């Protein structure tokens, strides 16, 4: 769905760094915490938090 | 904050025109307006645009919405030159996913855009210069661009709160020329 | 306005108190052989535990005085020994034990018709301080007997007094709330927990 | 992966569910090579 | 604000470890943790602590809780060296009045402590140096201190609001040494 | 003496690893080892190599053998990058004449090599840099080179002397990198 994926569908090789942004659209009076994790290539999905 | 389209200021009737208010609902799909057609029967700008053979102008657009701290949602406001669809009250979107033109909405951020998150801010300002392949054009036969206000995150509230949220659009011509 | 020298740590712990009482009866079964071993502890004085447990770490020296007499209170012609066994050495187990004649255990021969004996013991911990709480304090032993091969002709009682000097303390703690149950144990009776102080009928009445 | 660290705390009178929007891009060291027709 | 225990900074694996979240209820009595036992099976610190004969470290502790403006209560966070009772999930208090050790809770402010009043703040930070009668010790046979989080004022709310409030503990070793 | 492979020193866990001892017999044919596979389950180097995605290192290799003055024989020690065959205990050669790959042994001196003549010396040292067509690689999917110890002259002795001669290999990583 991104333009980066559509544009790199017109080539064969690519390499570099990326960035992801998460935006919360709840109400002003809501609170909480989340954990966002990144696992390098070759590793498995973590089993728990 | 204020974003300037494509990094360019307008260059070579100049007052604020406040349009009618839209009502944002739980089932709203989105709205769009076309320029200069939005201002062609309102005031001196509209009188000037229907009696001159050539026209050229930029614009400054403000989008506002007032809601309480117990409401939630998010809107995307964007400007798309030559928005071909496949007055002063606007039109609604039938299939917002394809933007009514066969193109994805997820890539609409490639245009001059702003985000309105009800928990963070309630305003968006975009400054648009004159874009064309010609120095001058006709104000009654060609629409230069379109303005889109689409809810990406649905409006939610608890029962007993106000079920409709107003959206107000006020705009001012910049460096307008007639001939 | 009083003086601030009354609340120093060398005034809080500053006096000689009774910490021990050794009974050497002429007959019975308390100490049938004319000797006894007393392990050096400071909680023989009943008020010392709550006072010292106000801190976690302490460091001090000690001074010991021995007062001996007959149960009536009489003074008699007797000789005693008062041997000190350092931490890590065997203790006597009989009157003929070879531990009484080991030169590395200091001894103090004295008469009953004499002023009370008095010695000083240094800081003997292998660490930098004693601790009354360990999440996871041997000072020595005093052995008391009557000099001789045969049994004594009198009944005797020996009382031991200790005074702490050169006191240092670290990391204060809340004071004890409940009754003690064991030694070297913060255990308390969980079925009978009492408030810190006294109560009243209502909050609006004095 | 995104995990819940705490629970979703909310007062009385506010909705019990919310949404998250994710946006992705590339940095200045990204490059491509050998054009192909898709 | 940040309080430094006994006015001393730590001196002569160093990352943030976030523990599992506790749920504060209307009938909660309090919780406690023991160090270094809280970090002995988690990561490189835990691997280092079970394979070395001597250990020495300080700590930095953060306590957090998020609640709304319609909740109320107050917690006391304190650190007590050599907390003898009469893993990474902690233990609950049976008799919080005597702190499970025969000592009053009202005098627990004699230790490095902080207050968390839900109407004022929602964070507490304490920096603890290394305390012992020995330069080094064993990380598997001796617990140096304990951390206490006890509610002095009960949690209250109106029906329809969230009935559990999360408490999060994140800690980082400081000037850790192994031998 | 010490030979440096291709005249290059290694450039941009670093201790001695002594392997199990081989027994040289009258009918021995030769042995070989593969790197880094020889060190992938031994110690910190082996732990590092199975948990990182990229790897890069050089090596220093010592080969030793102690025998008396009444024994005789000669060994050739050589290093061959990308030794495709047609753990820490090694493998034996089936057809040493073709080096188990269809190539003559008589031309193996074209590689970094040393001679061990029992009448002259009893040691050989080779320093190997990192060789690849890539700056980094995988330590669990690619073997960079192989080490060969082959007897060119057979072992001989008189009856009553020791019938087996020990060969010892001790090696140390140089300028190892992980990522």
């Amino acid at each position: 769905s991104t333009l980066l994926g559509q544009l790199c569908g017109y080539y064969t090789q690519w390499s570099g760094s990326l960035e992801v942004t998460f935006m919360f659209t709840g109400s002003f009076m809501a609170t909480g915490k989340m954990l966002i994790a990144y696992t390098p290539p070759g590793g498995p999905l973590p089993k728990d938090r | 904050n204020i974003i300037v389209g494509y990094g360019e200021w307008p260059s070579y009737v100049n007052r604020f025109y406040t349009l009618d208010t839209k009502l944002w609902e739980k089932s709203s799909k989105g709205w769009y307006w076309k320029f200069p057609d939005v201002l062609t029967e309102t005031g001196v700008f509209g009188q000037n645009a229907q009696f001159h053979y050539l026209y050229r102008s930029g614009f400054c657009i403000h989008v506002q919405c007032n809601a309480s701290k117990f409401h939630q949602g998010a809107l995307l406001v964007a400007v798309l030159p030559e928005y071909v669809i496949g007055g002063a009250d606007g039109f609604e979107l039938q299939h917002p996913y394809v933007l009514d033109a066969g193109i994805p909405i997820s890539q609409l951020t490639v245009c001059p855009h702003q985000w309105i998150n009800l928990r963070t801010n309630n305003c968006a300002t975009i400054i648009v210069p004159y874009i064309n392949a010609l120095p001058f054009d006709s104000a009654l036969n060609h629409c230069n661009f379109g303005l889109l206000v689409v809810p990406i995150s649905p409006l939610d509230y608890d029962q007993g709160a106000t079920p409709v949220i107003p959206i107000t659009i006020t705009l001012a011509p910049m460096c307008s020329e007639f001939a | 306005s009083h003086s601030t020298a009354e609340t120093t740590l060398d005034s809080f712990f500053s006096r000689a108190g009774l910490v021990g009482e050794i009974d050497l009866p002429l007959k019975g079964t308390t100490n049938p052989n004319g000797y006894a071993n007393w392990d050096i502890d400071i909680t023989g004085y009943a008020q010392m535990r709550r006072k010292v447990e106000l801190f976690t770490y302490m460091r001090f020296d000690a001074e010991f005085t021995f007062v001996a007499c007959t149960p009536t209170g009489e003074v008699v012609p007797q000789l005693l020994q008062y041997m000190f066994v350092p931490p890590g050495a065997p203790k006597p187990d009989s009157r003929e034990s070879l531990a009484w004649q080991t030169a590395t255990n200091p001894s103090v021969f004295v008469k009953l018709s004499d002023p009370p004996a008095q010695v000083s013991v240094p800081f003997m911990s292998p660490a930098s301080a004693y601790q009354w709480f360990y999440d996871g304090n041997m000072m020595g032993t005093f052995s008391v007997r009557t000099v001789g091969t045969s049994k004594s002709k009198y009944p005797l009682v020996v009382r031991i007094y200790m005074r702490m000097k050169h006191v240092r303390a670290w990391i204060p703690r809340p004071m004890r709330n409940q009754n003690y149950l064991f030694k070297a144990n913060p255990n308390y009776a969980g079925n009978s927990i009492k408030p810190t102080g006294t109560s009243r009928t209502a909050i609006t009445t004095l | 992966s995104i995990w819940y660290q705490t629970n979703y705390v909310v007062p009385i009178g506010a909705p019990n569910t919310a949404y998250i929007i994710a946006l992705a891009a590339a940095q200045k060291n990204f490059t491509m090579k050998l054009c192909k027709d898709a």
